[PDB]
């Protein structure tokens, strides 16, 4: 899930 | 510790017609982890947990969403491409049954009750901290802080619609038809995705995955 992940964290 | 105000000014921050669908859910995808972020305590559950409930909840919050727009048209739903599907667009493009379910079940009801912006971002939240999530690594934080939500968002409907004893139950159960008409667009996708004569873009369709 690399869109998800990436935009949970930043 | 759930406070409507912060709920309300998550919405407010956050502002072939089945082609157009497709790239206006991609679109909103993005706009709803922004959104989500904003819900309290949202952000301070484990991160394996906040990507659970996104992809366990998109469809439904997605939907609230556009449904809860449209209220100020009659027969048609506004996406958020500031584009406008009318109710024979839809039926004429083969997906009208789907379609006028959204009409009646979900924006009639709406604009019938003049469900206000508090109300929809409390509902969504509702939807976001879904308990039965399956994968959760602590369901009991998720449940509390649903009963959080629902417990401000009665309050506020006791306050500012005090004539209206019912309102808050009515809230609640449009949710079972939200739940059954998400499913139902699910089923949609999955379809498209399977034929693959539909773009569906990198975000709606990493949503597909297993
Ligand atoms: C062609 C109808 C078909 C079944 C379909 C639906 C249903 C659209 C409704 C209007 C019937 C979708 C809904 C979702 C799961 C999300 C919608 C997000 C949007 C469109 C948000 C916005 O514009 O704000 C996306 C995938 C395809």
């Amino acid at each position: 899930h690399k869109i998800l992940h990436r935009l949970l964290q930043d | 510790d759930m406070p409507v105000e912060r709920i309300l000014e998550a919405e407010l921050a956050v502002e072939d017609p089945v082609t157009n669908i497709c790239q206006a859910a991609d679109k909103q995808l993005f706009t709803l982890v922004e959104w989500a972020k904003r819900i309290p305590h949202f952000s301070e559950l484990p991160l394996d947990d906040q990507v659970i409930l996104l992809r366990a909840g998109w469809n439904e919050l997605l939907i609230a969403s556009f449904s809860h727009r449209s209220i100020a048209v009659k027969d048609g739903i506004l996406l958020a491409t500031g584009l406008h599907v009318h109710r024979n667009s839809a039926h004429s493009a083969g997906v009208g049954a789907i379609f006028d379910r959204v009409l009646t079940e979900l924006v009639s009801k709406m604009r019938d009750m003049q469900m206000d912006k508090t109300e929809l971002g409390c509902l969504r939240a509702i939807v976001l901290f879904n308990p039965d999530s399956k994968g959760l690594s602590n369901p009991a934080e998720v449940e509390a802080l649903r009963e959080k939500v629902y417990a401000s968002l009665e309050a506020y409907c006791k306050h500012k619609y005090p004539e209206q004893p019912g309102r808050f139950a009515k809230l609640l159960l449009r949710l079972p038809a939200l739940r059954s008409i998400g499913l139902k667009c699910l089923e949609h996708l999955f379809f498209f995705k399977l034929i693959g004569d539909t773009p569906i873009d990198t975000f709606l369709m990493e949503m597909l995955e297993a």
